[PDB]
């Protein structure tokens, strides 16, 4: 009865989906200068680029790096490095991109990037988001579905992983009582870890002395402000004591690690009308972040004046899971979630003059929507050093790493 | 062209 209406319209929304697809498919040499759909083997909740880049002399390509997961109900989950290869900005554009090998007269004309996989390690359950440290990109930190934060290094890892199952992580960081999803390192602290979970609480640790060989790091600061489950945390990319928190309560959080109010923090904003569930900070605005939530719209903020909403981006149609800001550009940023869409926004054309035309087809901030996906996207992630390259990753093992057209935001 | 694509991708125009 209840799985009956809801195998109903999950079958009615799959006819709609893959008449969305192939609409899509159509419409992708007009909107992209980078098509790369991989089929993974599972799939991923997380998607983060590595920071590093290999670029070989002589070659059109580069080397990229990803960090993802594994997200089975079987017990052979994985914390998985993969490796992109991705088109240098001095490459000559061609039909290698598009993920095609039909050359432009008449035979073949180049090859595309592939994607394989390199680090495999064993976890203790699925990877429900996984984040390398910034000052050192070897250290990656996964959220597990029992309470323990696990730290991995994977250099003292092999590259094939045991086939005993047994996940030995360098470090098991333990403080919450439930899982959770938010996580975030200090770029200005080494080792200050931040976590989200679901019993109400934001646990900090600091790892910087204790040796990565295995032992049990209690949590440094417990922060009991949200009185519902704990989406996302997110420090500031500048000042080393803020940080903002989200979470199933309507609430942005503000916090400083300088106050001995742990219960309380600086500030509090009535951020959304449903539970909010990612936040970013802008990497050059230092007053400015975004929250994105279940309302179906993203809320810019001002850290001068949290009592006062700047902006509503409203395109989506289902629930937002991720925000991000482009680290290339102020005025980008981007949103995906349980629609099936990850829009791109460009804050600079809030309040232009539309036509009726352009008014139906949304609002004037909205750029770009990424129509490709053909199940929830759980995490995206932008490229740091090949500008509007972004992965993506969704729940039916589609991995796609694109690039949009140049004419749409240069102009 | 490209710009109006670009927020509607399952436009057919066809
Ligand atoms: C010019 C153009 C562009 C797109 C995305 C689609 C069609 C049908 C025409």
């Amino acid at each position: 009865m209840a799985d009956k209406e809801a195998a109903f319209d999950d079958a009615v929304e799959e006819r709609v989906i893959n008449e969305e697809y192939k609409i899509w498919k159509k419409n992708t040499p007009f909107l992209y200068d980078l098509v790369m759909t991989h089929a993974l083997e599972w799939p991923s909740l997380t998607a983060q680029w590595l920071p590093d880049v290999t670029r070989p002399e002589g070659k059109d390509f580069s080397i990229h790096r990803l960090v993802l997961g594994t997200h089975t109900s079987d017990e052979q989950n994985h914390l998985v490095i993969a490796s992109v290869q991705l088109p240098n900005d001095d490459a000559q554009f061609d039909a290698s991109h598009y993920d095609s090998e039909k050359g432009e007269f008449g035979g073949f004309g180049s090859v595309s990037g592939k994607i394989e996989i390199e680090i495999k390690i064993n976890h203790e359950g699925e990877v429900n988001r996984a984040r390398y440290m910034p000052q050192n990109p070897c250290i990656i930190a996964t959220k597990t579905p029992s309470s323990d934060v696990l730290v991995f290094d994977y250099t003292k890892h092999p590259s094939k992983p045991d086939p005993s199952g047994e996940c030995n992580p360098d470090l098991r960081l333990r403080g919450h009582q439930k899982e959770g999803y938010g996580l975030s390192w200090n770029p200005n602290l080494s080792g200050h870890l931040l976590s989200a979970s679901d019993d109400h609480t934001i646990c900090l640790w600091d790892i910087s002395a204790v040796p990565k060989e295995g032992k049990v790091v209690d949590a440094k600061t417990i922060f009991t402000g949200h009185t519902a489950v704990v989406e996302d945390v997110s420090w500031h990319l500048l000042h080393e004591s803020l940080f903002g928190s989200v979470a199933d309560d309507q609430k942005l959080m503000i916090w400083d690690t300088r106050s001995n109010n742990t219960s309380k923090p600086s500030h509090s904003v009535d951020a959304h009308t449903a539970e909010v569930n990612c936040l970013s900070f802008n990497p050059y605005s230092e007053f400015i972040l975004a929250t994105g939530s279940a309302d179906k719209t993203v809320a810019l903020w001002d850290l001068r004046n949290l009592k006062l909403k700047l902006h509503s981006f409203e395109s989506h149609k289902d629930e937002i899971f991720q925000v991000q800001w482009s680290p290339h550009n102020e005025t980008i940023l981007a949103s995906s979630g349980t629609d099936r869409r990850l829009n791109v926004w460009d804050l600079s054309k809030i309040g232009e003059e539309q036509s009726p035309e352009d008014a139906e087809d949304g609002p004037p901030e909205l750029l770009f929507i990424h129509g490709g996906h053909t199940a929830k996207i759980s995490d995206f992630s932008w490229n740091p050093n090949e500008p509007w390259v972004i992965c993506s990753v969704s729940e039916d093992n589609i991995m796609q790493v694109w690039q949009m057209a140049e004419n749409i935001y240069n102009d | 062209c490209t710009k109006r694509c670009a927020r509607r991708p399952y436009k057919p125009c066809a």
